[PDB]
């Protein structure tokens, strides 16, 4: 009586501690290569920002008017998104982006800033709504009558809520010193921001910039995070974009950058710019910068695990 | 000594192929095949694994971050990628080695089990087969398979031969 | 074939349990138990290990550092934590596999050693026991244990039986 | 004769490459979970800063008067510690903290700055000693007679020692421009700091801040590290807090942040905020941010290593 | 049971040493030595490996970078160094274990092969040697080596003895 | 007949999962320790900067006159290298160094800046050539007649090429405010730099610095990277070092810092300051900061891999 094992005519070569190319009866793949070219968002509150930039949701350009108090478990940034309508940029922009991606959305609250002795309705043609407007959450503080001076003002805000408050203000840089005197008056302008963790000063600097949407003017957006019961203080005398509403983080979420469509039919926790990685394999060779709950990225495109015995045919 | 495998054994991983005067026979051994299959299944259950660790974005594809912090990030990501590529290759290779050696071990242990069933009534041939010195019929064959063949109620006859 | 273990064997890891006409007996084999114990002890000596690499503080619990550098730090720490969790799980699993297979190997090698001591004076039963064809007394038992039993000064008598 | 192996009635389930839950005779733990709720400092020169902040030991607020030239192998920061008595902060504060944690202590040396034409005894009520004082290692340079101007001064310091010198100076930001004119005079003030590795400028910026201890004034602390024989130069004309003594690193040490008591009865090289990790196991599941010579942190709370054989009872 | 090795066997890893009435003889077995050598060679081919991953400079030896980013860089590099030191030590230890067990396995399988060649014409001695009950000449020795010795054309004579 | 295995009188002890010190027949080393004390550059376009600093190749001090448009696969920095002839430094210097190390060389293009109403031939004795010169790629913009004012100028440059342009400008900080009035006139000077990704302002700050080569003056070098078809704009009124030629990255390369000689006889892809690591072993214990295609650095100096069987002699 003869006893033995099974075999097949066509085996699968695998690699071991000893050899490279050992035929086995059966083998399976461990490195994921199949990618779903969509953002699988089944069962998740998703906000596709589209033309609205993530940071704009704090300042409120026209393209972000429907994202001022969004709420989401998954935040998607698009390449066509823009944080600004009037040309400018944020200081520490990427840190604020990373803060807002896992914020779970934002909740705005009026800061209650009243003014006496200046004009508060600065607008521009680049921030277009029904006519010429500005950032929805900001206020462009100017002088009263086309020129004359800006009084040294000190405004204070106390965070009365139990979560840190996101405070964003802006320093205006006109295209010339003559335009700065036209808007706020002559003399050296100074904006001072102080709190418990924060201490910092800012001086405007007019000058000619390349024209973006028309201007040739810029706006520096800055931000701090007030702690509960901590008070922030602004001491300004011109070239100041004042915050009208503060932001509060809703909870928790995840932010991704993608250019593929949203699909509520598939579910996935691993995302990259090209889509969603849905797999049970421990490794993947699709995108090393994938985020979420992903298999570990490896450089090998295939690593066959032997699910069968050694194949020794006749 | 089992110089090759049986491509016609489509019913299981390990089987018997007897040849007495009554006829032919090839029948898989379910309790060893199920053992090796269970162990491979366990390997697949341990390796097919899902992580509950969420990793967030620290780069930016649309607006590149600061060049120095970007080089530190890329440096770290490349290092971790090297580590995980090494771990994947070594894991696959080791698991494959242990799988092959495991199947071979199961085969050998089955062989020595059948050998210990036939105490002096049979002798090893040297190529994975057993020589019976008494024509064992098919009832005796089924008794050999399900481990019920009597080790002494066929002895004397085979010892004479 | 050793379908279970001996819960009453409290004196060692591997032991003998004989049953001739003189009486009973169960005595541990110190030189195999000490081998397996020595190997497990070596595993514990290699794994119980102290690092001389000092790691300093790069975070700050009382005053949080910059948000971006803090996210890079947290990202790196989480990656290293994933690596070390994987290494720990795989290490434990592999070491356990090799430990079990090691103990089983020691048992089998002891079995075949005792088998090679009894050349034709005994025959394998099929369940880890040996059948002696001559009533071996307790002096012969102690000679079997300490590997002094004569392989030919009991032969002819057992070969007749 | 029958030979076999031992067994027990109650085994310990472990995990292998194949199964999860294999009973073995004996098993031991590899992931440490027991924590000593104390800072084990047996045999180490320990400095518990308490109410004194780590950075304050360089400037010398009243709470750091007994930490101006400390020496230690282990430095402990407390939550009640404060780096300042007059409200203010350091620039690059965390880098300086990381420098001071492994410094092994500090050694002060008088820089030998003499003045002629200004006042040098500026004090305040927040830095309280026998009366109204200031930072022990600093000097608040003011004007002579309650207002009048500040002469353009240039002071130089050459590091005559073989180790890098820690230089710390301060820029004063008053609550208003009128107070800045009262202390140092009108006009734009400028502080220039130069050396071999350093080059940087500083301009004061008065304005209203939230009141912390009374003021409503701030002080920016800055620092550079002179190399041996390298010379640093300050060119100032007001709003300048001058260094009186420089710092030198003693040797080597370790810095931790904790809130548990110090214990000279137990010894340990792995510390976290909750205490000391004393273990020979290769892994730990207590604190991922533990520092010192620690077992690697893992997310698993337990990983049983089989110290015995397979357990197959009757 | 092979209580030591043969220092005089300079021709191969595994060999035969016979002693009949014709004379002496020690000749290496090329087909097992070449198997173990091939497997060790494969291990060396998998471990002697070159990476195509280029890593750039993120530090600066001539002008030290910012202290905080330098501490993050040093922290990450130290962590990766710990990981690679662990991986190197564990890799070397595991590979050595598998190499030793592999050589021992090759020896044992050769032993049982020669045993299965001599079916009842020889008996195990207990120390890795085989007792022949008929004086086998050197032609019979060379036939034993190249696996051509007839298992039944020497049987009856040895069974009588 | 007796069958066995081979043995030797002197084995090699190795370490396993179980023991430490198991004699085997043969063993080989896995941790590389042999170092070639040279920079093996056989088959690579190599540029040894020598006394020229890497950043200087963009600005062009006298020591970098032969490195203004270099091209290389391997860039070597030396300890005697210097980025400047007039005392000063770059902002974000290490990021620019890392950019230039993998640039593959640089290609200069005239930016075409013409001037009317100022002087453009500022020189100094520290930048010595045939006489007193300046940076080869820069232009020291001054006033016409020894003092008088500096007109508010706005110069623009559009990147007409398909690769990002490296733009470097300089802000001059004289030793005193009187020297700043002598070179550019009185009043607050302001330099504004704007583009699509960039927005930033700069204010000069005169004052006394330690004398380096004679001065006691400093020059801050700044840089941005224009995208294709993007336009950069400078708005300056004094204390401005203008760029005359922009830089473009040639391709790809690698940068190392070393102090050993160059050898075109040996080939290697792993470099460190002490030489080249040429090995096939998977690990090395030479330099943890080695760059290129290296074996992984480990702390163990030796890890013996058993190439033979267990050695059990008589
Ligand atoms: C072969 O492996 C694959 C892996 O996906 C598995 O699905 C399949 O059932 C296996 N076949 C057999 C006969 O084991
Ligand atoms: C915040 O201030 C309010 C004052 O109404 C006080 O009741 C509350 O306890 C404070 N909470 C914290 C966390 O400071
Ligand atoms: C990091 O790598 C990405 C590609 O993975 C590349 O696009 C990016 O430019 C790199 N970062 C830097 C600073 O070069
Ligand atoms: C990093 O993680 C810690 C907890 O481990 C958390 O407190 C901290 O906020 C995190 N850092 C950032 C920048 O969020
Ligand atoms: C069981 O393992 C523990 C591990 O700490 C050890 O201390 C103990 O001695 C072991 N017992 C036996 C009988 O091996
Ligand atoms: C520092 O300067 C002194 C001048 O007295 C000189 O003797 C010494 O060699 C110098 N050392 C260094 C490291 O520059
Ligand atoms: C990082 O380590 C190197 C030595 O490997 C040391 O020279 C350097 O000073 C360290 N970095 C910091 C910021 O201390
Ligand atoms: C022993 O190992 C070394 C490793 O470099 C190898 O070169 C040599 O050929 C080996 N010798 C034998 C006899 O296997
Ligand atoms: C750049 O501008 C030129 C205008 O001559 C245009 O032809 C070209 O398509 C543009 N390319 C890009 C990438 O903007």
């Amino acid at each position: 009586i003869c006893l033995g094992h099974h075999a097949v005519s066509n085996g699968t070569k695998v690699n071991t501690l000893t050899e490279r190319g050992v035929e086995v009866v059966n083998a399976t793949e461990t490195v994921e290569r199949t990618n779903i070219p969509r953002i699988c968002s089944k069962g998740k509150r998703t906000v596709d920002l589209g033309q609205c930039g993530l940071l704009g949701t704090i300042t409120g350009p026209p393209q972000c008017d429907q994202f001022l108090e969004f709420s989401a478990d998954l935040i998607i940034e698009r390449r066509e998104g823009s944080d600004v309508c009037y040309p400018g940029k944020f200081v520490n922009e990427e840190a604020l982006r990373q803060i807002l991606r896992e914020s779970g959305g934002i909740d705005k609250e009026a800061m209650g800033f009243t003014y006496s002795g200046i004009r508060t309705n600065g607008a521009t043609s680049s921030c277009r709504r029904s006519g010429s407007s500005f950032y929805a959450e900001m206020k462009w503080l100017l002088s009263n009558t086309d020129n004359a001076a800006f009084p040294q003002m000190t405004k204070s805000y106390k965070n009365t809520r139990k979560s840190p408050a996101l405070i964003v203000w802006g320093i205006h840089h006109s295209g010339s010193t003559a335009e700065q005197t036209k808007l706020y008056g002559s003399g050296n302008k100074l904006v001072t921001v102080g709190s418990s963790n924060y201490q910092q000063s800012f001086v405007p600097s007019p000058g000619a910039r390349p024209q973006v949407n028309g201007l040739s003017g810029r706006i520096d957006f800055h931000w701090l995070m007030l702690n509960p019961n901590d008070t922030v203080t602004f001491s300004f005398n011109g070239a100041f974009i004042a915050p009208d509403r503060a932001s509060f983080l809703r909870g928790k979420s995840m932010g991704i950058q993608s250019g593929v469509q949203v699909d509520a039919n598939c579910e996935g926790d691993c995302y990259h710019s090209g889509g969603t990685i849905i797999s049970n394999l421990p490794f993947q060779n699709i995108d090393s910068r994938a985020v979420g709950k992903c298999p570990r990225y490896v450089k090998q495109r295939s690593l066959l695990l032997a699910t069968g015995m050694k194949n020794v045919p006749e | 000594f089992i110089e090759n495998g049986w491509e016609g054994l489509i019913d299981g991983w390990y089987g018997f192929r007897h040849q007495n005067a009554q006829g032919e026979g090839t029948a898989a051994d379910y309790k060893s095949t199920q053992s090796a299959i269970d162990q491979i299944t366990g390997k697949l259950n341990r390796l097919i694994e899902k992580t509950n660790q969420q990793f967030e974005l620290i780069d930016n594809e649309f607006n590149e971050v600061e060049k120095q912090i970007g080089n530190v990030i890329n440096w770290t990501r490349d290092s971790i990628t090297e580590v995980w590529s090494y771990n994947a290759e070594l894991l696959v290779a080791m698991e494959n080695q242990h799988t092959i050696d495991l199947a071979d071990s199961e085969m050998d242990k089955l062989y020595e089990r059948v050998k210990r069933q036939l105490r002096e009534n049979a002798e090893e041939d040297g190529t994975g087969c057993f020589e019976i010195f008494h024509k064992c019929d098919d009832d005796c064959m089924a008794s050999i398979r399900n481990n019920t063949y009597d080790h002494s109620k066929y002895r004397e006859e085979a010892m004479q031969n």
